[PDB]
C-alpha cells in the first residue's frame, strides 16, 4: 500500500484475475485489489507476450526495415511501417515527393477509420450491450430510436430491425451461442434499454460488412490488406493516367478511392458517431464517469498531420504534452531529445546495466529477463498470483520527463482543445466536434429521449472512460474529413503535371553517411508511435520502438508511478467481482493492442 | 449443428485474424453466424478470463473429436515458453491440451505454418510453427502473412461442406490454393518474357508497369493466389500495386537475403 500520483494503492484487499483479458490484440493478463464495497484500490497490467523484433532487424538492412516491424501488428496494419521509412528517411535525409506524402496521410487516414470503428462495434460495444436483451426489443420502437440518434440513416425501418432480431433470435436458439457464449448478459452493469440494444447488434452487423470496404484504399496503394507496402522514399505505386491499368494508379483507381472515402464519412457522421454519442448518454445517466485515470492529469502526443508536409506548426493534430490537468499550458514535445522520452524496465521482464535509470530509444536496450518475485502465488510455468512488487510484464515503461502519461485519441482530443484554445486554428474542428458533443450529451439526446438535462464541462466529461470512448469516434471522423481533402490536394497535384512517387537519391547505400541516427513518429490509432534507429555501415545497429500501448499499458517504472491502465481501474465499483465487465470496459477504452506494446 | 472451432492465439500480429474478416465471399458473418460455431477465439469472445477458459473444457468434451482447432500464432520454447502467457501457463500447454481431441487442425498464417517474423534470425523466443509442436494430428498450412481471406475463408468451407482436409502438397499446402507460383500468371510476366524490368522506383518502365524483379521480386519462388484471386475482393495485389512480392508465403522468407536483392 502506498500513495502515488493522487492514487492510494492499497493491495489488502480482494485479489481478482483476468487472464486472458479477451476482445484485445494479443495477449494481457489483469490483476486487482477490490475493497469491502467491491471498488478497486490496486490494478496489475502484465503484457503476456514477446516476439523480440528489436533483437531481430539488428544487421538487417534500413530499407528492409518497414516490413518486419509492420508484422508488430496486423491490427494497427501499416503504421509501424510507416514509422520506419519515416526513421530511415530521417537518418539519412531523404525528402519524399507530395503524392508519396499525400498516399501515405490516405493510408494513415484509412487505418484510423478501420481501426477505430472494428474496435468499437466488434471488440467494446459487447461492454455497453447486452445481446440478450436486444431480443426484448419492439423492432417500432427500435425504428423510432434510430431515427432519433441518426434521421440520416437510411437502415432504419421496423421490418429492418425484425429481420435483425430474428436472425439473432435463431442464432441463440440453436443452443451454439459462439462467440456469446458465457457472456455477463443480464449484469446490472448494463443499463441499455431493449431497444439500444438491437440497435447497436445491428450496427455490429452492418460494420462486419462494410469494413472490408474500407480497406480497399490500402489494397489500391499497398497491394494488400492487412499489411500493405511501404517504401523508404516514397511509395511504389507509380502514377501514369494515359497507363489504362498499365500503372498502379490512373484516374480510375483515384476514382475508386474518392467512392470508399464517401462511404466511409457516410459510416462515421450516420452510425459511428451518433452511436457513441447516444450509449455515451445514456451511461452518463446512470453516473458511470470512472475511468478517468491519466487523463484528468497528463496526456502526450507526437502531433501529426501537417497541412503542409514537413512543417509541424501546421499539424491538424497538434501534439505536446499537458501535466497536472492544465489545460492552459502545452508543452512541446522532442523526441531526439534524451531526457524527454525514457523507457524504464525495473517492473518490466528485462535487463539493464542500472535499472534505476530510463533509457531514451536511441540508447534502448532489449534484453530478456523472465524471472517473477518473492511474493508470487504460484510457480514460474503457473502464475495464481503475479508479484507487482517485482517485474510484472513483457511490457517497457515509458515517461516523458519522468512523468507517466495517457496516449491515445483521447490525449489528442485534449491536446487540440488546448491547442484551439490557446489561439491554434489548425484545431478548429476537434474543438467544434468535442463542443457539439458535450452539447449532444448534456442537452439535445436526453432532451430527445425525456431524460433531465445535464451540465457537464468537457473538463469533467473527457477524463472518463465514455470520454476516452467518444474522443476515439470523433478523430475517426475526423480522419475520414481530413483523407477526403488529402484526395483533392493529391488529384490536383497529379493535374497540375506532378506525378513523382518516389524520390531514389538516396537508395543506394554506396550514397549513404557510414553512421546515421533518424526517428520516425506517428499518430498512430491507439496513441503515440515512435521508431529510433541507428545505421552504421549500411546496417541496422540499434532499433528501438515505443508503441502507443507500451505507454497504456506499462507497469510501474523506478520510482513506483502507475500507467494508464492501472490508473483508469483506480477507485471504480464493481457490481460483482466475479463478473470483470467494469474492468473490460475501461480497458477496452484503451483499445488495448499487446503486440503493439511488446513487439 | 454446426461444427465447433476453437481458433487460439500464440506469438503473432493478429493479421490473419483480420483477413478473415475481409472475407466477401462467403462474408465471415455468415461464417460466424451460419457456417461454423465459433465457441473460443480471444479477438471477438464476449467472455473472459475464468469465463473463456470455462468454454473449452465444454466444447472439448461435447464435441470430442468433431471440432476444428485453428492456430494462429506459434508457441514459444525459451523463456520457459512464458514468452506466451495464458491463464498463468505457457501458451504450449493450451496448444498441446486443445490439439489432443480435434478432429483437425489449421495453421493460420506464416507464423503458425513455419514461424513467420518471430521466427526470424536470431529467433530470441524459440517461436516454433505448430507442426514441429504436434506431430500426431491432421494439420493443413494455410500459409502468407497473412494469407488471403478467401483462402482462408475457402478452406473453410471445403472442410464444412466435405468433413475432409483438402488434398494438399508436399509441405502440407491446399493444392487448391497454393500451386501456382505467383511468376506463372502476373499480369507483368509479358514484360518479364521480353526482357523490361523496373530498376530504379518511380522510372519510366515502373510508370508502365514493368517486371518487377530486378527490385526483389520474389513471384518466381513463391506460390500463392496472389496473381489470380488477389486480395480484398480481387482489387489488387502487391505486384499490381507496384512493389514485388517479398515471398510471404514461404517458409523463411525473411532470412532469404533483402526483399529488394533479386533472385540469382
Ligand atoms: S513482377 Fe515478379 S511475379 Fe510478376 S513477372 Fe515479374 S518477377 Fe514474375
Ligand atoms: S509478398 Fe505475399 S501477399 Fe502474395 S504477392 Fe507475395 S505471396
Ligand atoms: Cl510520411
Ligand atoms: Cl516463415
Ligand atoms: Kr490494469
Ligand atoms: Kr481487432
Ligand atoms: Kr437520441
Ligand atoms: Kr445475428
Ligand atoms: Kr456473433
Ligand atoms: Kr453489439
Ligand atoms: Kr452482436
Ligand atoms: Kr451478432
Ligand atoms: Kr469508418
Ligand atoms: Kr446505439
Ligand atoms: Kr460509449
Ligand atoms: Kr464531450
Ligand atoms: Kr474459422
Ligand atoms: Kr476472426
Ligand atoms: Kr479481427
Ligand atoms: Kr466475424
Ligand atoms: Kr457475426
Ligand atoms: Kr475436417
Ligand atoms: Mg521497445
Amino acid at each position: 500500500a502506498y500513495a502515488t500520483q493522487g492514487f492510494n494503492l492499497d493491495d489488502r484487499g480482494r485479489r481478482i484475475v483476468v487472464d486472458p483479458v479477451t476482445r484485445i490484440e494479443g495477449h494481457m493478463r489483469c490483476e486487482v485489489n477490490v475493497d469491502a464495497n467491491n471498488v478497486i484500490r490496486n490494478a496489475v497490467s502484465t503484457g503476456t507476450m514477446w516476439r523480440g523484433l528489436e533483437v531481430i532487424l539488428k544487421g538487417r538492412d534500413p530499407r528492409d526495415a518497414w516490413a518486419f516491424v509492420e508484422r508488430i501488428c496486423g491490427v494497427c496494419t501499416g503504421c509501424h511501417a510507416l514509422a520506419s521509412v519515416r526513421a530511415v528517411e530521417n537518418a539519412l535525409d531523404i525528402r519524399i515527393p507530395k503524392n508519396a506524402h499525400l498516399i501515405r496521410e490516405i493510408m494513415a487516414k484509412t487505418l484510423q477509420v478501420h481501426d477505430h470503428a472494428v474496435h468499437f462495434y466488434h471488440l467494446h460495444a459487447l461492454d455497453w450491450v447486452d445481446v440478450m436483451s436486444a431480443l426484448k426489443a419492439d423492432p417500432k420502437r427500435t425504428s423510432e430510436l434510430q431515427q432519433l440518434v441518426s434521421p440520416a440513416h437510411p437502415l432504419s425501418s421496423a421490418g429492418y430491425f425484425r429481420d435483425i432480431q430474428n436472425r439473432l433470435k435463431r442464432f441463440v436458439e440453436s443452443g451454439q451461442l459462439g462467440p456469446f457464449m458465457n457472456g455477463y448478459w443480464g449484469s446490472k452493469a448494463y443499463v441499455l434499454p431493449p431497444e439500444a440494444n438491437l440497435m447497436a447488434v445491428t450496427h455490429y452487423l452492418e460494420a462486419l460488412d462494410l469494413q472490408k470496404e474500407w480497406v480497399k484504399i490500402h489494397t489500391i496503394f499497398g497491394g494488400k490488406n492487412p499489411h500493405p507496402n511501404y517504401l523508404v522514399g516514397g511509395v511504389p505505386c507509380a502514377i501514369n493516367l494515359d497507363g489504362a491499368a498499365s500503372a498502379p494508379v490512373n484516374m480510375e483507381r483515384l476514382s475508386f478511392v474518392k467512392a470508399r472515402i464517401d462511404e466511409i464519412i457516410e459510416f462515421n457522421k450516420n452510425v459511428y458517431v451518433p452511436d457513441v454519442l447516444a450509449i455515451g448518454t445514456l451511461y452518463k445517466q446512470a453516473g458511470w464517469l470512472y475511468g478517468g485515470g491519466l487523463a484528468a492529469t497528463n496526456v502526450l502526443d507526437y502531433g501529426e498531420y501537417p497541412n503542409v508536409a514537413y512543417n509541424k506548426s501546421t499539424d491538424q493534430l497538434p501534439g505536446g504534452a499537458i501535466l497536472n490537468g492544465n489545460w492552459d499550458e502545452v508543452f512541446p514535445v522532442d523526441p531526439r531529445d534524451s531526457q524527454q522520452v525514457q523507457e524504464f524496465v525495473s517492473h518490466s521482464w528485462y535487463k539493464y546495466a542500472d535499472e534505476s535509470v530510463g533509457l531514451h530509444p536511441w540508447d534502448g536496450v532489449t534484453e530478456p529477463n523472465y524471472v517473477l518475485g518473492a511474493n508470487t502465488k504460484g510457480t514460474r510455468t503457473r502464475i495464481e498470483q503475479i508479484d507487482e512488487s517485482a517485474k510484472y510484464s513483457w511490457i517497457k515503461s515509458p515517461r516523458w520527463r519522468g512523468h507517466a502519461m495517457e496516449v491515445g485519441p483521447l490525449s489528442r482530443y485534449i491536446l487540440a482543445y488546448a491547442h484551439a484554445r490557446s489561439g491554434n486554428k489548425y484545431a478548429e474542428r476537434p474543438k467544434e466536434q468535442l463542443e457539439y458533443s458535450a452539447q449532444m450529451i448534456n442537452s439535445a439526446i436526453p432532451k430527445a429521449l425525456g431524460l433531465p438535462e445535464t451540465q457537464y464541462t468537457l473538463k469533467q466529461l473527457l477524463p472518463s472512460t465514455i470520454g476516452r470512448t467518444l474522443a476515439r469516434a470523433l478523430e475517426s471522423q475526423y480522419c475520414g474529413e481530413m483523407m477526403h481533402s488529402d484526395w483533392h490536394d493529391l488529384v490536383a497535384n497529379i493535374r497540375a503535371g506532378d506525378t513523382a512517387t518516389a524520390n531514389v537519391d538516396k537508395w543506394d547505400p554506396a550514397t549513404w553517411p557510414l553512421q546515421a541516427k533518424g526517428v520516425g513518429t506517428v499518430a498512430a490509432p491507439r496513441g503515440a508511435l515512435g521508431h529510433w534507429i541507428r545505421i552504421k555501415d549500411g546496417r541496422i545497429e540499434n532499433y528501438q520502438c515505443v508503441v502507443p500501448t507500451t505507454w497504456n499499458g506499462s507497469p510501474r517504472d523506478y520510482k513506483g508511478q502507475i500507467g494508464a491502465f492501472e490508473a483508469s481501474l483506480m477507485n471504480t465499483p464493481m457490481v460483482n467481482p466475479e463478473q470483470p465487465v467494469e474492468i473490460l470496459r475501461t480497458l477496452h477504452s484503451f483499445d488495448p493492442c499487446l503486440a503493439c506494446s511488446t513487439h | 449443428p454446426r461444427t465447433p472451432v476453437l481458433w487460439l492465439h500464440g506469438l503473432e500480429c493478429t493479421c490473419c485474424s483480420e483477413s478473415f474478416i475481409r472475407s466477401a465471399h462467403p462474408l465471415a458473418k455468415d461464417v460466424v453466424l451460419s457456417m461454423i460455431s465459433l465457441d473460443y477465439d480471444d479477438t471477438l469472445m464476449a467472455a473472459a478470463g475464468h469465463q473463456a477458459e470455462a468454454i473449452l473444457e465444454e466444447i472439448m468434451t461435447k464435441y470430442k473429436g468433431n471440432y476444428i482447432l485453428a492456430v494462429e500464432g506459434n508457441p514459444p520454447l525459451n523463456q520457459d515458453g512464458m514468452s506466451c502467457i495464458i491463464g498463468g501457463r505457457p501458451f504450449i500447454e493450451q496448444l498441446k491440451y486443445v490439439a489432443k481431441d480435434a478432429k483437425a487442425i489449421i495453421s493460420w498464417g506464416s507464423c503458425a505454418s513455419w514461424g513467420c517474423v518471430q521466427a526470424a534470425k536470431p529467433n530470441p523466443t524459440q517461436a516454433t510453427p505448430v507442426h514441429k509442436v504436434i506431430t500426431d494430428k491432421p494439420i493443413i498450412k494455410v500459409p502468407g502473412c497473412p494469407p488471403i481471406a478467401e483462402v482462408m475463408t475457402g478452406v473453410i468451407t471445403y472442410m464444412l461442406t466435405f468433413d475432409r482436409i483438402p488434398e494438399l502438397d508436399r509441405q502440407g499446402r491446399p493444392k487448391m490454393f497454393y500451386s501456382q507460383r505467383i511468376h506463372d500468371k502476373c499480369y507483368r510476366r509479358p514484360h518479364f518474357d521480353a526482357g523490361q524490368f523496373v530498376e530504379e522506383w518511380d522510372d519510366e518502365s515502373a510508370r508502365k508497369g514493368f517486371c518487377l524483379y530486378k527490385m526483389g521480386c520474389k513471384g518466381p519462388t513463391t506460390y500463392n493466389a496472389c496473381s489470380t484471386t488477389r486480395w480484398n475482393e480481387g482489387t489488387s495485389f502487391p505486384i499490381q500495386s507496384g512493389h514485388g512480392c517479398i515471398g510471404c508465403s514461404e517458409d523463411g522468407f525473411w532470412d532469404k537475403g533483402s526483399f529488394y536483392d533479386r533472385l540469382t
